[PDB]
């Protein structure tokens, strides 16, 4: 292919999180709990929660 | 000559790939890639195939070349670079008559 | 600290109108 | 922080951080400018404002008090 | 007259006597400097404009076929 | 109001202090040289610079990206330029 | 904070002031002098207009149809 | 009053710019607010007056122009479709005064810049209020000056100076075709007042409701950013964001949309020009909803999304329905206003960095900009029961109302837009809010974890919101961007609605699709964008945060690469612009002023007169060699010659060709 | 006269304005340059006299109604 080792399935390949990685531990305070998955979507509608206890209460 | 451009691709090579995958963890394993890719390439002195790699690369560089790579606002091509410029010149204009 | 007039030109606008 | 620039340069916009000490009293004056030649305005306007149809009695209206197309006209139909 | 290069392709970081043109104090310049320069229109570089003519056409064509 | 040295020492030393390819957290000082103090070879050197700008929200030109090899030329580099957030 | 205005206007520095070179006098009460007192006299200037003059007429010739109906009748 | 709602604006503008010095700073703020809170006040007090009660009202102060049959006032009128036109842009032109005083406390030119804005609500309202095609020419060409006066405000900026430049220049392109529309206006008719055209438009010649609609529908194109005249909106942006907002979103690119609704009596007496403005107006829909995906620029972006809801709105225009385009164009104004205001925020919080590259988190940290950015989204992709959704969503059923191939055909195109128009609008609430952070630490450091010893009390800056003056307008429009479109859908749109009874948006019953709108198209249709909307997005949010990788895989084909550059790039279409338009204008004067200028047409001229002249008179000076021989054969020559011309009878064309020979030869050296 | 402000007056540019200034000294007559001067001087005005002339008088919409034609030749 090329002069240079550079194979396009293998690049692609290697598109996921490594197991090993000497920059988890500058990059590890992103996946914490201020940014888990689960608290990034805890506020992504913020009144509904609050709006469907009224609108219940409206009707009965 | 043959190094100063060599670490000039590398600096180049990991920050194009992170320009086109946002998420950069996708592009934190990337990087690894890249990384070991160099390390190959260790020992090889001859710069006869020496200069005509750092050539081939090149060319795959302008190959996925990012249409609009990232660059901080107060930066050549920054959002905010010469923005709020200051006059030159502080000193006040000589006595002339106009 | 220091002051701006209200300047020639605001009362040659305001006496012409 | 703030730039740096030439203290020579009269702006009549003002210049680079331009605010007198005295702003208040100079933006009442100015102020009082506007509001002059506005109710000038609003007289002219109010003495050349034409309509054709005119409004009932009843409905909100606030330019009742002050236009003349309908005020002579308001007073006109009240003669019966 | 040196080579005709808009100043678009001239080394932001490197030391300029004119950064906002990029340009050295004596430097030479071609007969078209006026319209070389910083503030000229921006000359952008994506593609040959050979293969322009053909990208655009098959959105076109995409355009017609859908129409169709 | 801007960048202080206590600013950019401590702020620095987060950054490398992640580093498992360091000899340890502890050979880093004021005048640590990236290759002869703490444990870095030449192809790391430039890995630390792309970690340094992206932090510090800045471009390293390549000119100006070999005359940096060590932490005390980081704080005086970083100075000079008050485009640093 | 905001900083106190300043400027030399006309390049007059606060210690001095301007100087006149001869002009200003002649510009201001002559040429600028005479011009606004024109203005004056043109409000009173009668309106001499080819317009003026035909509305009238046209005024007149509307009259004798529909459009138009005259003030007083003949 | 009526009168006064076109001179306060103006005012405070010259106090606040030319005496700017003597109000300072905070004073030039106060006056020029005032000035357009109390505008805004008396114009929703003309919409009470001028609509609900059906009283248009005239005022004509003096002649402008007075030339044969050529009468031209400064003269004023309000009717129904202008109190609506002034209710979105002098509304948000006092939210976007407010939104500067805390958005540009920094900047030192902070009172150039308030009398800029106060500058062009005057020139919008002059363009609305006006009598007539030219006094509105007025206002047109006045806001084009104030957005290049805005778009390179900070003139040191190159960017923002080629930006000015395109923003400048390609309006003009426009008002060529507006100014010879309007040369046809007063040809064909003797005048422009707008009672005059429209009364006499249903018996104008077909041929000249085109030549006129057509000028004044490439017009339309410039201001209304369109499929073609397009290339100055999207870097406008080079501007501070107050600007975008009042003038690049919602009130300077509805110019061209306003003169079309305006028009309405003069051009619904041809299908031709509705006809291409609802083809046109699908091409723009589509060609600008693609754009904004691929952009790595939060103000880039939504201003794409301005010019793909111009696109709609264009297309109800040829859709002979100016009461939903009227509908449509104030509501997705008070949203979008949002959207670029709920930006400049986010601008502010972060370092002033605008790439999408960078952003992420934030929702802890901007917890009110974020709930308007999605409440001005949802009704910008119309989520049912919202303000954008009567006003975008029903275009589409009176698209496919309209039982024609056009109408069908335009409503596969607009939806298929309206589906990118998802795609992007998740794109910015994604990446800037519901995704792992992207940007350095100082982004998003708060004081909690402690992580300093000595440098406790600064370094933290993590992007906090704005004070009261950047976050009321957000609430103001939040309301707006939820009830405003149900309160007034009667009101605009409604079925049998006598709103506009003054003849200010005519419609001619042959082609009425409103009665079709709500009764003959299929319910599938009607709620098929409510589907695609709910379905579009997931797959988004699948695509992202779940997956991540298939976005990835497609990127990096060769067929994915090319498509992402293509669009990415605004379709090439300014590289097809700056490289075979402007820089032909370029080079054609470097042709002429090279080559013919200081070149031929001064060597065949006095250059070349100069030189020849020169030598010939060198030569006949040569035979002047003061020798009396010489001179006596020169006296004999002559007089042969006199005698060969006289008793030979030689016709006198020999004696010219003798004398210009000799000449020509004399001119030939030796 | 009188005197000016202090000037960075750059050789380079300073002797570009030469150039531009003399270069009507240089011209010459060429196979391109007659061609150049023969389209912009002579071709391109004929075409607009050639059109003008042949589109005169035959157009105009002063008050042309419906069932009437812009044309008038
Ligand atoms: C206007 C419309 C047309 C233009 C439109 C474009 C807009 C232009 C805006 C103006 C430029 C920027 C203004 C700011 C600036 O640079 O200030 C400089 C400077 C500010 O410093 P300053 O301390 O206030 O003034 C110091 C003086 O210059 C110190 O010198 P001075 O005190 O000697 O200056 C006074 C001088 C000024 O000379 C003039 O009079 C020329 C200007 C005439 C203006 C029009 C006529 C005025 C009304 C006449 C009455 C009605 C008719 O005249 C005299 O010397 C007075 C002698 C008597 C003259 C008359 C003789 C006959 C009398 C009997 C009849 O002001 C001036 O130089 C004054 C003249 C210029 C300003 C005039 C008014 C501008 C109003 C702006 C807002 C409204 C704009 C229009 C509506 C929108
Ligand atoms: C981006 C496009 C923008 C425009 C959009 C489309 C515009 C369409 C209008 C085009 C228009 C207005 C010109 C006004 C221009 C100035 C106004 C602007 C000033 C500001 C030009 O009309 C010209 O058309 C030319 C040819 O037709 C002729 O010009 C000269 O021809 C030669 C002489 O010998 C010379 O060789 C040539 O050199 C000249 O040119 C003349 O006939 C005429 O002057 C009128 O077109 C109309 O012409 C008539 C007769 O033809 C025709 O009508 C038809 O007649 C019946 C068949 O008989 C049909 O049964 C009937 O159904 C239909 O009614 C159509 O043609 C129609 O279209
Ligand atoms: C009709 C033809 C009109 C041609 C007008 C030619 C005017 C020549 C002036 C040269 C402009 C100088 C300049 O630098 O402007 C740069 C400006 C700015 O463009 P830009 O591409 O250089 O901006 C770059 C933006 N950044 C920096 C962010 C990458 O370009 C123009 O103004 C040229 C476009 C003019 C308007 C387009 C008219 C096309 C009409 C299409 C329908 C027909
Ligand atoms: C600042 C605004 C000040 C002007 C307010 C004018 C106003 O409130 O309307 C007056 C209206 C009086 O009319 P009235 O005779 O009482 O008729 C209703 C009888 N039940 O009061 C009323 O009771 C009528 C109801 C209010 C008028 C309609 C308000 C909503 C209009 C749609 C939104 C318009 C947004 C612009
Ligand atoms: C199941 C059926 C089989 C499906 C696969 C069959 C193969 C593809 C169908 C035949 C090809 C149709 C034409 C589309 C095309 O070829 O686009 C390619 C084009 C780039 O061309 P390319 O040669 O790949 O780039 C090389 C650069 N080094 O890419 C572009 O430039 C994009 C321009 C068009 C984008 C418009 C939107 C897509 C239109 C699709 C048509
Ligand atoms: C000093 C600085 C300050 C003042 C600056 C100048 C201000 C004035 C500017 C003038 C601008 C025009 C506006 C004033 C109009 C005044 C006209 C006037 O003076 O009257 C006309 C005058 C007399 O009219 P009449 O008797 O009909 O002349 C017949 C001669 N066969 O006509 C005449 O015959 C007058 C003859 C003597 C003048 C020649
Ligand atoms: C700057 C803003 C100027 C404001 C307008 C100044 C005058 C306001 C009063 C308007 C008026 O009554 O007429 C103005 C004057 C005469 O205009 P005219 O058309 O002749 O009116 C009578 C019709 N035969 O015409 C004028 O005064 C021209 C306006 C001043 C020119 C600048
Ligand atoms: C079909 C539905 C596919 C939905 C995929 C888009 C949603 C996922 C997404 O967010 O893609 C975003 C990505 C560009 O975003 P980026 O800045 O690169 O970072 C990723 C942030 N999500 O966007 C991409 O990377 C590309 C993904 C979408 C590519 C779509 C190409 C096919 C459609 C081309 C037009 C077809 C219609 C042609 C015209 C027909 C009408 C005439
Ligand atoms: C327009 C003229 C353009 C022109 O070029 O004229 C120059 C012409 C010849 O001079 P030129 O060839 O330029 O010098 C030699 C360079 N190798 O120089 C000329 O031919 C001069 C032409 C002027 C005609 C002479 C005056 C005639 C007066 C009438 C005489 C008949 C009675
Ligand atoms: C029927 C025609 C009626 C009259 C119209 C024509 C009258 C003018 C022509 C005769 C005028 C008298 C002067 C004659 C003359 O000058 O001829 C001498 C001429 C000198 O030129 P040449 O010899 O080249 O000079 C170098 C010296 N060894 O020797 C030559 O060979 C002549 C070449 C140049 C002629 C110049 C003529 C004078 C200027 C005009
Ligand atoms: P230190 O490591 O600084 O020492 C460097 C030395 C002196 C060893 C030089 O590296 C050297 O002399 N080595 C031999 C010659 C050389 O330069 N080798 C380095 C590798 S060149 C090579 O392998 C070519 C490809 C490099 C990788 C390019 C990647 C580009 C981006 C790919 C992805 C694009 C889409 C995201």
């Amino acid at each position: 292919p090329n002069i240079t080792g550079f194979d396009m399935r293998e690049f692609l390949r290697h598109t996921k999180t490594p197991t090993y990685d000497p920059w988890e531990r500058h990059e590890a305070w992103r996946y914490t709990g201020r940014f888990s998955r689960f608290n990034r979507f805890k506020g992504a509608l913020p009144g509904f929660g609050i709006a469907t206890v009224a609108f219940t209460a409206y009707c009965v | 000559s043959n190094r100063q451009a060599a670490l000039s691709l590398y600096r180049r090579a990991l920050k194009l790939a992170l320009d086109w995958t946002v998420h950069r963890n996708l592009w934190r394993g990337q990087a690894l890639y890249i990384r070991s890719l160099f390390e190959k390439n260790r020992n090889v002195t001859d710069p006869r195939l020496q200069r005509a790699l750092l050539k081939e690369t090149e060319k795959l560089l302008e190959k996925w070349k990012h249409p609009d790579p990232y660059c901080p606002p107060t930066a050549p091509g920054g959002s905010k670079y010469e923005r709020n410029l200051p006059v030159p010149n502080l000193e006040p204009p000589p006595p002339l008559k106009f | 600290n220091v002051e701006e007039p209200l300047g020639a030109a605001f009362y040659i606008a305001v006496g012409g109108i | 922080p703030k730039i740096p620039y030439p203290k020579h340069v009269w702006s009549p916009a003002g210049g680079w951080y331009a605010q007198p000490a005295n702003w208040k009293q100079n933006t009442a004056i100015f102020g009082l400018v506007i509001f002059g030649i506005t109710a000038m305005v609003w007289k002219y306007s109010a003495e050349h404002e034409v309509r054709h149809k005119m409004p009932e009695p009843d409905r909100f209206y606030p330019s009742r008090y002050w236009v003349k197309q309908i005020k002579d006209y308001e007073r006109a139909q009240k003669e019966k | 007259n040196p080579p005709r290069i808009k100043r678009q392709f001239r080394d932001p970081h490197a030391d300029w006597w004119d950064k906002q043109e990029r340009r050295n104090f004596g430097e030479p310049v071609h007969e078209d400097h006026d319209i070389l320069g910083m503030f000229s229109p921006y000359e952008y570089t994506w593609i040959t404009p050979g293969k322009g003519l053909f990208q655009i056409g098959l959105f076109i064509a995409s355009f017609l076929g859908l129409c169709y | 109001e801007g960048l202080q040295k206590v600013e950019v020492y401590e702020r620095i030393k987060s950054l490398l202090a992640g580093f498992d390819k360091v000899n340890d957290p502890n050979n880093i000082t004021e005048t640590a040289h990236f290759a002869n103090d703490l444990g870095l070879d030449s192809l790391d050197t430039v890995e630390v610079v792309m970690a340094i700008e992206e932090e510090f929200s800045i471009e390293i030109p390549d000119k100006d990206a070999d005359q940096i090899h060590s932490v005390d030329k980081a704080i005086e580099y970083i100075l000079r330029q008050p485009d640093a957030h | 904070q905001y900083d106190p205005p300043t400027g030399w206007l006309w390049g007059v520095r606060p210690g001095e002031k301007y100087q006149n070179e001869g002009w200003e006098g002649p510009f201001f009460y002559g040429f600028w002098g005479s011009l606004i007192v024109f203005a004056i006299a043109y409000a009173y200037k009668p309106d001499t207009s080819i317009q003026t003059w035909a509305l009238e007429e046209a005024r007149r010739r509307l009259e004798a149809e529909g459009i138009l109906e005259d003030p007083n009748p003949t | 009053m009526y009168l006064s709602i076109i001179i306060l604006p103006l005012l405070g503008s010259v106090v606040s710019g030319f005496f700017g010095r003597k109000v300072g700073v905070s004073g030039a703020q106060l006056i020029t607010c005032s000035s357009v809170i109390i505008t805004t006040i008396l114009s929703i007090i003309a919409f009470f007056e001028v609509g609900f009660n059906n009283i248009p009202v005239t005022i004509n102060i003096f002649r402008w122009i007075d030339s044969e049959w050529f009468i031209i006032n400064w003269g004023f009128q309000y009717d129904s479709l202008t109190v609506s036109m002034l209710i979105p842009v002098l509304i948000i032109s006092s939210l976007v005064h407010i939104y500067s005083i805390s958005y540009m406390s920094s900047d030192p030119h902070n009172q150039r810049f308030f009398s800029y804005l106060s500058l062009f609500t005057f020139m919008m309202i002059i363009l609305v209020t006006a009598n007539n095609y030219l006094l509105m020419f007025v206002g047109w060409e006045g806001v084009g000056v104030c957005s290049y006066l805005l778009v390179s405000f900070w003139f040191t900026r190159i960017a923002a100076n080629q930006s000015s430049i395109s923003a400048f220049l390609t309006n003009r392109v426009g008002d060529c075709f507006l100014t010879v529309g309007m040369f046809a206006i007063l040809w064909s008719l003797g005048n422009l007042d707008y009672a005059t055209v429209f009364s006499l438009a249903p018996y104008i010649n077909s041929n000249v409701v085109i030549i006129i609609g057509i000028c004044l529908l490439i017009g339309a194109m410039a201001k209304s950013s369109q499929v073609g005249l397009h290339v100055w909106l999207p870097m406008a942006m080079e501007g501070p964001t107050p600007v975008s907002a009042l003038i690049h979103a919602a009130t300077m690119v509805t110019a061209g949309v306003y003169l079309l609704m305006r028009s309405s009596p003069l051009i619904e007496y041809s299908s031709t020009v509705l006809l291409l403005c609802l083809w046109l107006g699908a091409i723009t829909t589509v060609f600008s909803s693609l754009i904004g995906l691929f952009q790595q620029d939060i103000k880039k972006v939504i201003a794409y999304s301005t010019m793909s809801q111009l696109g709609m709105m264009v297309l109800s225009i040829g859709l002979s329905s100016y009461n939903i385009a009227l509908f449509h164009l104030v509501n997705h104004a008070f949203y979008k206003a949002l959207l670029f205001l709920g930006a400049g925020s986010v601008i502010h919080a972060v370092a002033d960095n605008q790439d999408f590259r960078k952003f992420g988190g934030l929702i802890s940290y901007l917890p009110l900009t974020y709930s308007v950015m999605l409440i001005a989204s949802l009704s910008l992709v119309a989520f049912p029961f919202m303000t954008g959704f009567y006003s975008k969503d029903f275009i589409l059923e009176s698209a496919y109302g309209q039982f024609s191939f056009s109408g069908v055909a335009v409503y596969i195109i607009a939806t298929i837009g309206a589906i990118f128009t998802t795609l992007y609008s998740v794109k910015v609430l994604y990446l800037t809010f519901l995704s792992n952070p992207n940007g350095p630490r100082t982004y998003y450091r708060l004081a909690i974890d402690n992580f300093f010893s000595a440098q406790a009390i600064k370094s933290y800056k993590p992007a906090h919101e704005g004070d009261f003056f950047l976050t009321l307008p957000l609430v103001i429009l939040a309301l707006f961007s939820i009830f405003f479109g149900f309160i007034t859908k009667d009101i605009f749109i409604g079925l049998g609605s006598n709103f506009f009874v003054d003849n200010s948006l005519f419609i001619h019953p042959i082609h009425e699709i409103m009665i079709d709108t709500e009764f003959a198209v299929p319910v599938l249709f009607k709620l098929l964008p409510f589907i695609f909307t709910i379905s579009f997005s997931v797959i988004a949010l699948t695509l992202s945060e779940l997956l991540s990788e298939l976005v990835i895989y497609f990127k990096f084909s060769r067929f994915g690469y090319n498509i992402f550059g293509f669009f990415n790039q605004r379709f090439l279409i300014e590289f097809f612009y700056n490289k075979y338009i402007t820089n032909l204008i370029l080079n054609l004067g470097g042709q002429i002023t090279k080559i013919l200028d200081k070149g031929s047409i001064e060597l065949f001229g006095p250059y070349g007169l100069e030189r020849g002249l020169v030598k010939l008179s060198k030569n006949i000076s040569s035979l002047s060699t003061s020798h009396v021989t010489t001179y006596a054969l020169y006296i004999l020559v002559g007089f042969i010659l006199y005698l060969i011309y006289n008793n030979l009878l030689l016709d006198y064309s020999y004696l010219l060709l003798i004398i210009i020979l000799l000449l020509l030869l004399m001119m030939i050296g030796e | 006269g009188l005197q000016h402000y202090k000037i960075a007056m750059d050789p380079a540019l300073v002797r570009l304005g030469s150039m531009i200034s003399n270069r009507y000294k240089y011209f010459r007559w060429t196979k391109r340059t007659a061609l150049v001067s023969f389209m912009y001087v002579v071709v391109v005005p004929s075409t607009i006299g050639y059109l003008a002339y042949k589109t005169d008088g035959l157009w105009d919409l002063r008050a042309k109604r419906r069932g009437d034609l812009i044309s008038e030749r």
